[PDB]
């Protein structure tokens, strides 16, 4: 019998229970963005969780938006575009939390969400 | 006779019903199309004068096509049209008691099942719908790219408040973004529900502390009055949670109605939970399919809606989850689609699947519904031998784990035992779960 | 297994429930019954930790009688004991979310039927029940010594509120106690409610001032919300009619409920129509029973209910039943008359029963031989229909009534002496006498 | 006479009440008896002829058995039965109304006093009964396995509001879970209520936090009016903080019962003083005995109740505790225990015992009312050498002392003076308290 | 002195799309533009409540984001949001939520919504401490051509 862990796991939403995606692993997320014809775009945080500060009535929480990396990448064909660009974050921002999401220009919305780069010592 | 006009043109303001007639022996279709239609509509046993001050052609439904159905020598699908003006605005209501009211006693039939109904873009947008609705509860809940995941607390009777918030914490803290109070529990002698929101509220925050995900448990609002079900929805909006859930068929569409509306008004979340609705909608000949609850939901307004296993027929199914998820849905006989039905932006229903499923059943799951869809344990997360955050964990890393493969262009329908065994190697708590449920 | 208990000695505090269990082919009567009480109360698909931080044997549905059916082969009636801890008080909701919410889609099960719910008293004294019931309402419209007498105003939609509101008058005036908006008849682009309820409330004093009889007119508040319901409550309520209307089916329990304690606050009859009743309680082998929708709406709050046509519908003995589970304070358990438990109300009031759907002058004798006086005979054609129009075809209505309860007063037999009654009726009045040459008997 | 029906079968629906009935000489039991049924339901003077629009047996009240009182010549038990349509649902003041309105002043009766009531589950079903009751109480609080400490602020009339939330401060932090308001103390000229709520909620935070458990001090509600009772838990409920306080008996049912209901509403427990019951329940031959006024208290609704100080009669006691605190009692004449009465699963009150108590009393209290009780001080804290704090912290070690050695499985009733001499060694607080108290 | 802004004009920007966004999405482009140093940004003046953005969900996620932005920049911020409605009723609804989420500024279609409606919502922001930013939506139905209507001057006054 294992006890689930109480510290140290706090999560980033979709695939964040999944061992870190190497690189390979992230690649084929980003390719399956591009094969739906869905914008990749990064976002990037000194703060990884959400939380409840200047609001809490139902439905606010504060730190659902984190702060957009440059600008979403329209047109990319390449994955590999999109990983450099993770580690020009990690360059400018070592500690801070990247994650890669996903824009439908079909449905309208922000429909992908996972997390690329988690600062180690966190 | 008058009530069959099989060349009729429907409008585009109709409301169309599909219905499965089986006649008495003696009964032609015909007439009894016919008299589905009258029945449903002006059609009285003796002449008055008063029909002399209006048209009552404008107020007849008709019958305006009639099928056979395949493998019944004594069975037709009877199409009848509605005009618009029977029918009160924003009201599920009185749609149903003017179409499903009075013609299911008729004794030249044997039997009869309301199968769809085309809504009118011109009577659908008189409704509110959802209160938020699918993308809405997305980006509320900041959650992407995956099923959503529940737990039914267990057992549904039995438990101290307390208790059941303790199950509530574990469960949510272990990776499930939801836990629900049984249809059952509402307010009942050893756990009040007060006392039930206070703790649940408790463990929700406490669980969304530890995790740093939003999470949130169906607080039951289902009630004996209108006045008690809104004082429960006022204490969970001041506790300030994101999620309140109804039984819409045992407390009604009025009450339903209502509690969509508050639910908007205030930026809560409503699951549906569909409790009795096979008293009326498993038999084939007679009742209604629940196509037509569902899509008589949306209307009325909810956030998600339960809408099976399917571990009934898959083509079934996937035809009335896209009646409540899309915009458009075209005519699809092989699908239980006997309308195209246009939704005019009408948000759509998040589909839950719940009942006896494990960690085994995530591939098949995650591939029928897709994303858009709430899988709800309850049995495969409390029995977990290692308890129930491990229990949540296994199938939140199941889930995750065949989320990623299916991106990667796997076929899950093929490769899931393979997805899944894969994970059971870095993943201990999964190991576990799939040692106790087999295959 | 551990839910059939047949040697189980119910609670005085229990809700039984009594089945029609059609089982799948190899699926034994015992094995269906145990599941139909645990697939409605505690039965979970694996076992769960938390059992064991509480007592379930408290909270178990328990399966403690089977019987075989007559006249079928594989359906057996299986009798359920629910604790009445699992209720909810005063929540007909609850009720049936709690016995009819799941088991009726059980895979072992080709089809389910609830027949009958014995309502123990301890938790039908948490309900309010009838605004006012059977006495109460005969005692405001002083009313005594007959069935009262409707009629729904047809066509239900096509008329504007005043050509609506003229034929109300013309029916009252004529003698009838009531009229009434059809079911469907709630707020309609050429028959907005407000409108409906002024001009009916015109003709309901313009009738009553020129009878010297109390009037009414079914007002339907039957709405899309429970705002929208209460506020047509409220507007009849600022008329000071005595009566208005719900489908409570349709609208629902949670609303009815509501405005069941609203007419009580009022001073309000509340008249309830069963649309959609058909849609689960016309199959021999699934759904739920009318009785069972009957005492729910006795627990949840009505004045009037429609119970049926019973003349050419259904079987007698079955409608006799579920009218006394309606109206008596005390109904002995009698299989003959689908009564499947003793029933004890604690004084609850009855409900009064409408008998509708298709009834004229000759159908008299029969109405009153059948429902005897605490019964609502509600016509439509039968009214709308005679040949002079509204005010002598509510005449020959209330003189074919008169007539019927002065015989039977007098000790003649109405099932054998109906038309001979009725004939020497039509010799003093012209009214009834036009009515019978259109009808038929 | 005709009231008088010995072979009477009690219905299960009947409301039970026996009488100790003591007759004017030359009355035979048997018309005093009969006197008390009919006095007590529909017996008058002369006939009326409005009887006979009704069945006045449906509504007679019967003396169905008589039993001679041991050690006395002239005084027996006289059980009478009530229909259930008598009583208004939910209304303990209709219910004392209809059995004790009128009968103590007849003249055939020297005295007569009420000592018991069953009341019937079909009755019970229709009162919300307490606020929260034991179990919630215990979970909200997050207290278990010991009975809860409290102490009664003194002077009760003396202070200013400020000093009086110093003396909270003081006796919370040292280890008690409550402080209280003297049942005198309501809205006075030197202190006003909200002044004192403000005071005594800066006290409670100011202990919780200091300390880690939860606190809270009874703050009374008791008012002139319903107006002014409910201004104050409704400032009560703005605070936040955990329990009120009503005296039930001089306030009354009425008002005790609209409070209940607000603090279900809200969240607050719900202490009951009972003062004037000695007015109604001391002497043996006249009145009510306080069991009946409990089970009307736990009716009517609260969340702890005054039980007495055990330091009367130890049977009787444990006998009306056992009717507040469980849910089913079987009939047990030697606790005082007249009916088999079952509250079919109403929560259960918990009992207070006050009045004189020190140190050297808790092995005694502890094994008389077990966990399930509060033991309340008023002198034996406040009158500790060291102060309120090292007071507080000397009876808190003191039942702790008393839990550890009972779960031990030592016996209280033989060994309490050595347990308590035990803790002494270790806790100077204790020994302090130790010598100023004597036994 | 309440934005505590002096001795430079304000700036502010207007969300586009106008009509396209999720709600979610529109409040991700106001926190990106109050960043970066804008004192606002402003709901279009067709922004009101519509099918894919109703106005509830506009104004929780416009929320968060000027309390993102201003916690970043530290400086005051704010957001336009368009109380503009079919009804009284509905107008009085959607400030009255803005001053929940404390919010500093609303907005208002003055002639479109018209005069005796403007009067009653600058009524309600005087009363609860809300700035109210006027848009004149039709003014150039009435202003444009020189020989007929009113100058924007009147309804400027009248403003
Ligand atoms: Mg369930
Ligand atoms: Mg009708
Ligand atoms: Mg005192
Ligand atoms: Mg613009």
């Amino acid at each position: 019998m294992q006890v689930w862990p109480i510290e140290g796991i706090k999560k980033f939403e979709t695939l964040s229970y999944l061992p870190p995606l190497s690189t390979e692993a992230l690649l084929k997320q980003v390719d399956y963005l591009i094969r739906s014809k869905w914008v990749p775009c990064l976002e990037f945080s000194k703060v990884g969780f959400i939380f409840r500060e200047h609001n809490a009535s139902p439905g606010y929480y504060d730190g659902r938006y984190w702060t957009m990396w440059k600008l979403p990448m329209f047109g990319c064909t390449d994955a590999t575009q999109v990983i450099n660009e993770v580690e020009e974050v990690k360059k400018e921002y070592p500690d801070a939390y990247v994650r890669i999401i996903g824009f439908d220009n079909m449905r309208q919305v922000q429909c992908v969400s996972f997390i690329a780069f988690k600062p180690p010592g966190c | 006779l008058t009530y069959y006009t099989p060349e009729y043109e429907t409008k585009d303001t109709d409301i169309l019903a599909a219905f499965r007639v089986s006649p008495q022996p003696g009964v032609p279709p015909e007439e009894a199309g016919a008299a589905v239609a009258a029945e449903s509509s002006t059609g009285t046993w003796t002449t008055v004068w008063t029909d002399g001050l209006t048209s009552l052609d404008r107020y007849k439904g008709r019958c305006y096509h009639i099928e056979p159905v395949a493998g019944e020598d004594s069975q037709w699908i009877c199409y009848v049209a509605y005009p618009l003006d029977l029918f009160e605005e924003g009201s599920v209501t009185n749609m149903f008691t003017s179409i499903v009211g009075n013609v299911f006693g008729f004794k030249a039939l044997r039997a009869l099942r309301l199968e769809d109904l085309r809504i009118p873009p011109t009577y659908s947008k008189t409704f509110q719908g959802p209160p938020h609705g699918i993308q809405v509860e997305r980006d509320k809940l900041n959650k992407y790219g995956r099923p959503l995941l529940g737990c039914t607390i267990k057992p549904k009777l039995g438990l101290s408040a307390k208790n059941y918030g303790r199950a509530c914490y574990e469960c949510l803290r272990g990776g499930l973004d939801f836990t629900k109070d049984d249809e059952n529990v509402n307010s009942q002698p050893f756990m009040r529900w007060r006392d039930r929101f206070v703790f649940c509220a408790e463990a929700i925050y406490k669980s969304q502390a530890e995790t740093g995900e939003i999470k949130g448990h169906y607080l039951n609002a289902t009630a004996g009055t209108c006045e008690e079900m809104i004082k429960r929805a006022v204490f969970a909006r001041e506790l300030g949670v994101p999620i309140v859930m109804h039984d819409y068929l045992t407390g009604g569409f009025t009450a339903n109605t209502t509690l969509a509306h508050y639910c908007r008004d205030n930026g809560l979340l409503l699951h549906i939970h569909r409790a009795m609705h096979a008293v009326i909608d498993r038999q084939k000949n007679h009742g209604m399919h629940f196509r037509v609850l569902a899509k008589a939901l949306r209307m009325s307004g909810g956030d998600h809606i339960h809408s099976g296993t399917v571990v009934g027929e898959r083509e079934m199914t996937l035809g009335f989850v896209d009646l409540l998820r899309d915009d458009f849905i075209e005519k699809d006989r092989a699908r239980g689609i006997f309308f195209t039905q246009d939704w005019v932006s009408m948000p759509g229903v998040i589909p839950v699947a719940s009942g006896g499923i494990h960690v085994w059943h995530m591939p098949a799951l995650t591939e029928i519904f897709g994303d858009d869809s709430v899988l709800q344990f309850g049995g495969g997360t409390l029995g977990h031998p290692w308890g129930n955050a491990p229990g949540a964990a296994a199938n939140r890393v199941a889930l995750e784990a065949c989320v990623q493969a299916r991106n990667e262009g796997r076929d899950l329908a093929r490769e899931g035992n393979e997805i899944i065994r894969a994970a059971c190697k870095w993943s201990p708590e999964l190991a576990a779960a799939c040692e106790v449920w087999k295959a």
